[PDB]
């Protein structure tokens, strides 16, 4: 039986815990704890704006995400800007999709 | 009129390092590939600062050889070194009726290029977590 | 007037190992005034008041103005599932007068973590 | 802990019949002074009816308790053969909590969420 602590997605960490039986021994049983993380490598400090450096140094709270600048994107929610293309005579002041796949309607 | 509006897939690729040894100039391009149909616009903003038509120069649409519906274009932009050994990102601008916002965007600068250092320096405390 | 605070004790190996019955308490502490009320609630059905005992707010040495009080039985072979025998405290400087905290067999002192990290290149989205 | 400002230890005696049992706190060869710490009254236990039990509470501070100390809790009743125990405690008190890290850097290897 596993059950997950947290979840949180913006920090991409599964924290959860399971309880382990023992042999034919006095139930003293034993506690573990499993923990995987997920770095993107190749992203910048701010993950929207295209102007920060690149993730140098990253700091992995594991009481603070329980509950801030959360590195890696989500599943639906995205930031995007504007551009001013013009597309000829017939003026396209048309918002734009940073992410694909990510930052499509929803 | 009778073509299916495939994703315009766009890619960037920045000056071969050994271009950049002569310190005599640079050349960023931007390729668009596997799209349907043609008459697609191009160009390159400066962070937001619009560039010089006559700085640059694109290419036209040609059938793509593997997907006779898909096509593909290229478009190439000339600056100097000391440009990109000063930072100064750019990023090509695509116009296709295929993408619902008719425009994706990139980046590339020294840092996205091919980063040969791996300073990762990620730290982890407090195993057990308030997590209730 | 001020926060209680609540804290959770597991029993001590020691006593387990004897194979007859264990003892588990949350701690109340440092809270103001006194006439503060526990409850002892597992898997939602309320126990029974002979399976527990409640101490009185006695004044501790360092705090005066603040108070303390204690709370505490089960057979050896039934806290080895948990079932995390919540207590809850219900305290006039409280928001909701709940200060719900629980603590299960699980949940402890971990003997062991394998933490098995991974990272890559591919990534950025949380695939 | 996590809050960093000081600690509660606790002594806990059970099942002893009679009453009047007698506790105090010793540290590393000297007594402490008996307002340092709190001693619940007697009290009769629900399922035994001739047992009792009893609480014995002392606050110190964590910037001491960083260091080693002993904090030892001493209790005397006329039913132990030499009518004195005691117990120790220490924050080396806890287990070897053994680790099992591993760490994989190929973003060839595949990966699952």
């Amino acid at each position: 039986e596993r059950i997950v602590l947290v979840d949180n997605k913006c920090k991409c960490a599964r924290i959860t815990s399971r309880i382990i039986r023992s042999s034919e021994d006095p139930n003293e049983d034993i506690v573990e704890r499993n923990i995987r993380i997920i770095v993107p490598l190749n992203n910048r400090e701010n993950i929207s704006d295209p102007t920060s450096p690149l993730r140098t140094r990253f700091v992995y709270h594991l009481s603070d995400l329980c509950k801030e600048t959360c590195y890696t994107y989500d599943r639906n929610k995205c930031y995007t800007a504007v551009v001013p293309l013009v597309y000829g005579g017939e003026t396209k002041m048309v918002e734009t999709a940073l992410t694909p796949d990510a930052c499509y309607p929803d | 009129k009778g073509v299916a509006l495939h994703r315009p897939d766009v890619y960037l690729l920045p000056p071969a390092r050994e271009q950049l040894n002569l310190r005599e100039s640079a050349t960023i391009t931007c390729l668009v590939t596997g799209f349907s149909p043609a008459d697609v616009f191009v160009q390159w903003m400066q962070r937001g600062q619009p560039l010089s038509p006559e700085k640059y120069v694109t290419s036209a649409p040609m059938p793509e050889p593997q997907a006779p519906g898909r096509y593909f274009a290229h478009s190439i932009l000339t600056v100097s070194e000391e440009e990109w050994n000063t930072g100064e990102t750019y990023t090509c601008v695509v116009a296709h009726e295929a993408l619902p916002n008719r425009v994706t965007e990139r980046t590339v600068d020294k840092s996205t290029g091919k980063p040969t250092l791996y300073n990762v320096s990620l730290v982890m405390s407090d195993t057990a977590g308030t997590c209730y």
